[PDB]
RNA sequence: AUAAAU
């Protein structure tokens, strides 16, 4: 869970991120509120704009299935009402996929959730909470379950998860699962032990995110 | 095309489908509209024309050839229609294609024989249609420029033998000599139904007041198909007594070889 | 009003009230087929409903969202 | 305080349902029932035909113009599913998928919407995450086609050869249309295209002498071979939906879960939805989860796998007979 | 293509007594839709019609309604693009005398005819003229089902290539199309489609009864 | 019961005018075309003649409705679940509940979604609203209430979201219907807390919406019970 | 003590506290939760009885508020008032002809478009369009708000331009005064107007208050604003 | 009543 993030890198966005695990490296901007197009707009609440474009070759399918499961997640998070008749523009470019994308987009779409969570942040936009995202694996002989599974563990893996929770109250109440996409076959007991021990790792995480954004932010502010 | 007033179409019915029909110009149920035909203009094709209207509605027609075994290439002639500024998609584009390819068929209304060079090789027409300017329903503007245009085109002459069977030579061509396609390349006219009156060569302004239309190919001096029945507007298609339709065929039977006649000259 | 019976019982006649006869060699016993439902009870096989018990549940409701105001 | 003597403005069944799509949900659930006149747990029941647009439809008489290699007719309630399977030869020189081509019909004509695009990549990639089509199972097994001079005309084929291999690979490429659309659709989709890869025929290919002018490459007109693809890996469809309904309901004398999702009232208000592909055997293909209205209990997921496992054996029934 | 999924593009395709079935109304996405499958011989046809209107176009100052009719291929790749719009045409030539467009101004009424199947068995040692009748049949009952004004019941048969559609009885043509076949057929196609015509006719109006019966 | 009680699409059923004897005088029945029929134009033998012809497949009713009688009946055909109705349209003095889409300052647009019948019963128009094919209306600010029409806050009267009944007064032009909530039964029906995103609210007073849930009030433009 | 989203307050139920940016009353749930995510600045009044907060975070896409002196450019022209746009893909903002000084029916301001002007928003609700006015009461008499002539207009997250505005311990507008005279306009939205006699003085002024956008340093702009006036003097 | 409805 050894993340590294930057926030406010790009210059022609209100908002922008570069959120990096192991290999996986996605840049992540957002303009909003604007003006939306009469095809976009919506009487009462936000019209979201999310685009992924891949690290190799143009947007595919592939693609729009991570732009609907990012949507899935990012939706709920923000306070849409805030903005009647109105656009907010979500881009996510994978700059490195870290993982064989012929096989898995796992570690891409954790990425890419995490990603865009920091660039509304850096945005200002009114967000109902808070938001953390992971990739989990099950190995093919140990079945063990291993958070944030390199490449290698991918290959050799029966099933891959993305999980995404929504949490308030400083990072320790789990409001709700924004996003589970388990790929594969299961059993119960490794499941709720893998909850269990993710819940853990996720909160270390949540903490570390903390301290990265007051450190940067502070020097700013007076 | 043309957009009229209710007041404007209404007189125009009175005119045309009275029983002594008067066209607005003044034309009889039988006269076309004078048109001008220039043909091999195209050195870089084997053959071409362009037709211009008495409304200035032009269109362009190129003929190129191409070697094909025609064991494998089912149709011999391809008619492409094209128009500047409008998209290729259109309805009333792919329509005019598919008549056209019917009109001017391999074994339907075209002497596929005189196209043919050895038992295994035969020459693939390419008839690319561009319409420049159009007022009304072009299809029988384009047939005429597709007729003068095949009438006067020249394709590259065989000189190896013509037996692939057996010997099997490569197919190779005289240089600089030439054989003018003979050919006899049908004629499509559009008629106009006006009340109970039919009208040869529908203007812009009769069309649109017409209750229906008539689509009637034309070749070796008989009526043949494709035949359709056409809406030339939307607002007033009404159905038409059987008699109508055998009056149209007639009409056509008897005025077509004038045409022709006149269209014949070389 | 003669010249409507001729022509009109004319026209009358013409039908013969012929018969007709229903079949569907695929597609027709499928797509024009009524909505249905079923209900797995505890067994976990599953069960079938009555078409007019189905249309009950329907009219039930409308009254018990009509009338029954609280 | 205020206590409040006043009447709440009520609206016909078919009005409340074009004023709110959430007000109509909650009045229905305040009942026990849903717009579609379903209990909590009550799904839509299933007809299918199978086989019925294929080439390979009668024994006796088969289609020479027909190119589908297998079919599926399929209607859950009101909407309708129609898939068709056809095929390729491809020069080669673990498990694969089909390449799903779906056309949902709204109305509108222009260029496919992005439903259309994720159901098609959808469909791929449960397709290839689940294991069903393994690259083996593809593999070309050609023949030879030896003509006498008049005298006859022969075809050999060799089973044995194949064998000592363990070279054409077959591709399957898949069309799906849909009518009479009234919710999430990619359960039906998923399920009328399983019913028709479980039929699938792959026609035998040879080549009459030629030299690598130009060669055409055959298939047979008549010898075909059934498909074979893992029953212990095939999955099926359901969806589910979590909400909460405010209002009180009167006597005469905490949360809730929906299954199989279907009108608008539904699809719009809920927005805490579980997706499964599970299989007989037990194992589970796939999950989808996503919260955005209301909080999910981990008691809620397992009435679900309980729930998709129930639909996955009597999916599995309807195959068998 | 990034549209779709059209797979490997370095790939090749695969190289190789009058019955009527009626049924409207079991199509709820749409105002009005209507099934029709024939089989004569060996040859059989099974297509769907779907309406969606009338519905209003904004901005429109049209004093009549604007009719739109798009056949496509269901399953069976095999009538050419160019083909099925020049029967489109065809087919909107006949019912815009058919379909009463004083009574939707400033509207459109889309029709979609769905060409899910046709089965063909040829003989070894034109081709859509067969299914027009069918088309002119479903969208005639689609029309019907969905509430639009129709001034008559539209109809046809097809004789030896030679289409005809028929309105008020046989007494009049709403349509007329010939390819290829034979000459000197005037008299007896038009005999020939007006008895398929009127039968086509009671059997429509007959559908419409029994379900809405 | 000379006219077939049900009649199909393109079926003949009476001609333009009839009469007939009673009392030792010529009564004149004049047939009116009506919803479902349509009346066209039919020749026969060289011979033209105009006759009520049914459009729609239905049980046929007639009706009167207005020294020598005078009589007029309306005929006009009924079909006989699915409701379509598209022979009810917007017109002038009809009821009709809409959607507010968007507010401006000096008047606020809206969109049609059912119309009130006549003798409650109501004709749901069926469409996209993700499109904007469904009927676009506009309420003026003079047309908001009797009372004060010059200044008027639209801020403090509609919300987007928020359901309106409303009388048309005129079609106006093909974008905006005219809507006024000026009298007592007219106003904002259906609405919830902040835009949608609170509880219910009930209409108490004709200038204040509470909400008997949060407690939460905001100031609308109710309409009466 | 940075405060986060979601995180705890420490005030009690039943005491209310007045909205301040930042912090946000639920509608449905009434609870006042902090939405974004900075220092957390309240401010209490008397012995008891009364509170009020916000939260001080770096966001550069300005929302219409009531009383905020805002930088607008008109760029089009309707019936009755002025399109002017605040900021780049934003909503517009409705600006009266009759809201400025000596205002008349038969007298449009000669105002064109493209013209720079300074103005405080009086009515912004989130769902209607917002309004601005030329002349805002509570700063006196005279508003002082016209429309800006020349000069060069700068680019600001709203942090920094609240932090110039209202903030007086700030030493950029004192570092500028000690380098050249030069006026300038402070817009809560993020924009800032300077203007001097040459342009020199206004392209440093302009590069100054970048860098000291960008640095974000008390120490690093006193020396930047030193550096940046020589610079000018050898480019002349 | 000194220039009205982009």
């Amino acid at each position: 869970m050894s993340v590294q993030a930057e926030i406010g890198i790009l210059d022609h966005v209100d908002g922008s991120s570069e959120f990096v695990s192991q290999d996986t490296k996605v840049i992540c901007s957002v303009t909003g509120p604007i003006e939306p197009k009469a095809r976009q707009e919506l009487p009462t609440q936000l019209a979201l704009e999310i685009i992924v474009r891949p690290a190799k070759g143009v947007a595919t399918t592939r693609e729009k299935v991570l732009e609907d499961k990012l949507r899935a997640v990012l939706t709920p998070l923000i306070t849409r009402h805030c903005y009647p008749r109105q656009l907010c523009q979500i881009t996510c470019q994978i700059l490195e996929s870290g993982e064989d994308e012929a096989e898995f987009s796992l570690r891409e779409l954790s990425c890419c959730i995490n990603a865009a969570f920091l660039a509304l942040v850096d945005a200002g936009i009114a967000l109902n909470s808070m938001c953390a995202s992971i990739p989990i694996a099950i190995i093919k002989d140990t079945s063990d379950i291993i958070v944030d599974p390199t490449a290698e563990q991918l290959k050799i893996s029966l099933s891959v998860h993305t999980l995404a929770l929504e949490f308030v109250n400083g990072g320790k109440v789990v409001k709700n699962v924004l996003l589970l996409d388990s790929n594969g076959d299961f059993n119960e007991d490794q499941l709720f032990s893998l909850l269990e021990l993710g819940e853990q790792k996720c909160q270390e995480l949540v903490t570390n995110i903390r301290r990265i954004i007051q450190d940067n932010i502070s020097p700013r502010l007076v | 095309h043309m957009s009229l007033s209710v007041a404007e179409k209404s007189y125009l019915y009175d005119s045309l489908a009275s029983t002594p029909s008067i066209r607005p110009d003044g034309r009889l149920p039988h006269q076309f509209r004078p048109i001008e035909i220039f043909t091999d203009f195209l050195p870089s094709s084997n053959g071409s024309s362009r037709i211009i209207a008495s409304d200035g509605s032009e269109c362009i027609v190129s003929i190129k050839s191409k070697v094909v075994d025609h064991h494998v290439e089912n149709e011999l002639l391809q008619v492409d229609v094209d128009i500047a500024g409008q998209r290729d998609d259109a309805l009333v584009v792919e329509t005019i294609t598919s008549l056209l390819n019917k009109v001017l068929k391999s074994g339907s209304g075209v002497d596929s024989s005189k196209l043919q060079l050895t038992k295994k090789y035969s020459f693939k027409i390419f008839v690319d249609v561009l319409v420049i300017s159009s007022h009304s329903h072009p299809i029988s503007l384009i047939s005429f420029a597709i007729y003068s245009a095949l009438n006067s085109t020249y394709l590259p002459k065989l000189i190896s033998a013509f037996d692939d069977l057996e010997v099997e030579e490569l197919p190779t061509f005289h240089d600089y000599d030439m054989v003018k396609l003979d050919i006899n390349p049908p004629l499509v006219f559009i008629l106009a139904v006006v009340g109970n009156n039919m009208l040869l060569d529908p203007a812009a302004n009769e069309s649109e007041v017409a209750n229906n239309g008539l689509i009637i190919s034309w070749s070796n001096g008989k009526i043949t198909s494709p035949i359709r029945s056409v809406a030339l507007n939307d607002s007033n298609v009404k159905s038409f007594k059987p008699h109508l339709l055998k009056q149209g065929l007639a009409m056509v039977e008897k005025y077509a070889p004038d045409v022709v006649r006149s269209l014949e000259n070389l | 009003m003669e010249r409507f019976s001729v022509l009109c019982n004319s026209n009358i006649s013409k039908s013969r009230a012929k018969p007709v006869t229903n079949s569907s060699i695929l597609l027709g016993k499928i797509l024009p087929r009524e909505e249905h439902d079923i209900a797995y009870s505890k067994d976990g096989l599953p069960n079938k409903v009555k078409t007019e018990d189905i249309r009950i549940r329907a009219q039930n409701f409308k009254s018990a969202l009509a009338n029954l105001e609280d | 305080l205020e206590t409040i003597e006043i009447h709440p403005i009520t609206f016909p069944p078919e009005v409340l349902a074009r004023i709110s799509p959430e007000l109509s949900l909650q009045r229905h659930l305040s009942l026990g029932i849903r717009p579609c006149l379903r209990k909590y747990e009550e799904f839509r029941d299933v007809a299918i035909e199978n086989n019925t647009l294929s080439r390979y439809a009668d024994a006796g008489n088969i289609d020479t113009k027909n190119n589908i290699l297998g079919s599926n007719v399929l209607k859950s309630g009101k909407t309708i599913v129609i898939t068709s399977i056809t095929g390729g030869i491809i020069e080669e020189t673990n498990y694969a998928s089909v390449y799903p081509v779906v056309e949902v019909e709204r109305g509108r004509v222009g260029a496919c919407t992005d439903e259309e695009m994720t159901i098609s990549q959808k469909l791929h990639d449960s397709i290839l995450h689940s294991r069903i089509l393994p690259k083996k199972a593809l593999k070309v097994k050609a023949g030879v086609r030896s003509a006498n001079e008049d005298g006859t005309f022969s075809v050999l084929y060799p089973d044995e050869l194949e064998d000592d291999t363990l070279k054409w690979s077959y591709v399957l490429y898949a069309k799906i249309v849909v009518l009479s659309r009234t919710g999430p659709v990619f359960d039906l989709c998923w399920n009328s295209l399983m019913y028709a890869l479980q039929s699938v025929k792959l026609p035998r290919a040879f080549i009459d002498e030629r030299a690598s002018e130009t060669y055409e490459i055959i298939c047979d007109q008549t010898k075909s071979v059934p498909l074979m693809i893992n029953a212990k890996n095939i999955a099926f469809a359901s969806n589910y939906g979590i909400v909460e309904l405010d209002p009180e309901c009167q006597l005469q004398n905490n949360t809730v879960l929906i299954a199989d999702l279907d009108t608008e009232a539904e699809e719009t208000s809920i927005h805490s939805t579980i997706s499964i592909l599970a299989a007989p055997s037990g194992n589970y293909k796939q999950l989808t989860l996503m919260g955005g209205g209301a909080k999910i209990t981990p008691e809620m997921i397992k009435r679900s796998l309980l729930l998709s496992r129930v639909r996955a054996d009597d999916l599995s029934t309807r195959f068998n007979i | 293509d990034r549209r779709r999924l059209l797979g490997p593009a370095a790939a090749k395709p695969m190289a190789f007594e009058q019955e009527l079935s009626l049924h409207t109304g079991f199509i709820e996405n749409c105002n009005g839709s209507a099934l029709v499958e024939a089989r004569s011989l060996g040859h059989q046809t099974s297509l769907i019609s779907a309406v969606y209107g009338p519905r209003s176009i904004r901005g429109s100052f049209t004093s009549q309604g604007t009719i739109s009719i798009q056949l496509k291929n269901g399953l069976l790749e095999k009538y050419n693009t160019n083909e099925l719009k020049e029967v489109s045409s065809f087919l909107m030539g006949i019912f815009n005398s058919v379909v009463n467009l004083s009574r939707y101004p400033k509207s459109g009424i889309d029709i979609f005819v769905y060409l899910t199947y046709d089965k063909d068995l040829t003989n070894n040692p034109s081709q859509i003229s067969s299914l027009i009748p069918h088309c002119i049949t479903s969208i005639t009952l689609a029309l019907a089902d969905a509430g639009i004004e129709l001034v008559d019941m539209a109809g046809a048969g097809e004789a030896n290539g030679t289409v005809v559609s028929f309105i008020k009885n046989g007494e009049e043509i709403v349509g007329f199309w010939k390819d290829d076949g034979d000459d000197e057929d005037l008299l007896e196609c038009l005999d020939r489609c007006k008895e398929q015509y009127n039968r086509y006719r009671d059997l429509m109006i007959s559908c419409l009864m029994n379900q809405e019966t | 019961f000379q006219f077939p009680e049900i009649a199909y699409p393109g079926k003949l059923i009476c001609p333009q005018y009839g009469t007939e004897n009673k009392d030792g005088e010529d009564i004149i029945f004049n047939y009116v075309p009506g919803p479902g029929t349509k009346l066209i134009q039919y020749e026969h033998n060289g011979r033209t003649l105009e006759a009520i012809t049914a459009t729609l497949v239905g049980t046929v009713r007639c009706e009167e409705e207005k020294r020598r009688t005078v009589k007029n009946i309306l005929v006009s055909v009924l079909p006989g679940a699915n409701n379509d109705f598209a022979n009810n349209l917007p017109k002038e003095g009809d009821i009709v509940l809409t959607r507010v889409t968007r507010l401006s300052l000096q008047r606020a647009n809206v969109e049609i979604l059912a119309v009130e019948d006549k003798p409650a019963t109501f004709s749901v128009s069926q469409a996209s609203s993700d499109l904007g094919e469904t009927f676009r209306g506009i309420i003026r600010s003079q047309d908001v209430r009797s009372t004060d029409r010059d200044r008027v806050k639209v801020i403090e009267c509609f919300k987007p979201g928020d359901i309106v009944r409303a009388q048309v007064l005129s079609l106006g032009d093909g974008t905006n219907y005219y809507l006024t909530t000026a009298r007592n039964d007219l106003g904002v029906v259906f609405a919830r807390a902040a835009n949608g995103a609170g509880g219910l609210m009930y209409a108490t007073d004709w200038q204040m919406m509470t909400s008997p849930v949060t407690g939460a009030t905001e100031k609308r433009k109710c309409a009466k019970p | 003590t940075f405060i986060f989203p979601g995180d705890s307050f420490p005030v009690d139920p039943t005491t209310p506290v007045k909205l301040g940016p930042g912090i946000y009353c639920d509608p449905n749930t009434q609870e006042i939760r902090p939405v974004n995510t900075g220092v957390l600045h309240v401010s209490a009044k008397g012995k008891s009885g009364v509170q009020t907060a916000y939260i001080d975070y770096s966001s550069k896409r300005y929302i219409p508020s009531v009383n905020d002196f805002v930088i607008g450019v008109i760029i089009g022209t309707f019936s009755d008032s002025y399109k002017v746009s605040l900021q780049n893909f934003s909503s517009s903002v409705s600006l009266s002809y009759m809201a400025f000084p000596n205002a008349s029916k038969k007298n449009r301001p000669t105002l064109q478009v493209g013209d720079l002007v300074y103005a405080r928003v009086c009515t912004a609700e989130k769902e209607l369009e917002a309004e601005i006015e030329c002349f805002d009461s509570t700063t006196g008499r005279d508003a002082g708000f016209g429309i800006l002539e020349d000069g060069m207009i700068i680019d600001v997250n709203l942090n920094f331009a609240r932090q110039l505005l209202f903030n007086n311990d700030f030493p950029l507008l004192k570092v500028l005064a000690a380098h050249t005279k030069f006026e300038v306009a402070i817009g809560l939205n993020g924009k800032i107007w300077v203007k001097c006699e040459e342009l020199s003085n206004t392209l440093a002024c302009y590069r100054t208050i970048m860098e000291c956008c960008q640095k974000n340093d008390t120490a690093a702009f006193k020396d930047i604003a030193k550096r940046q006036f020589k610079e000018i003097l050898t480019v002349k």
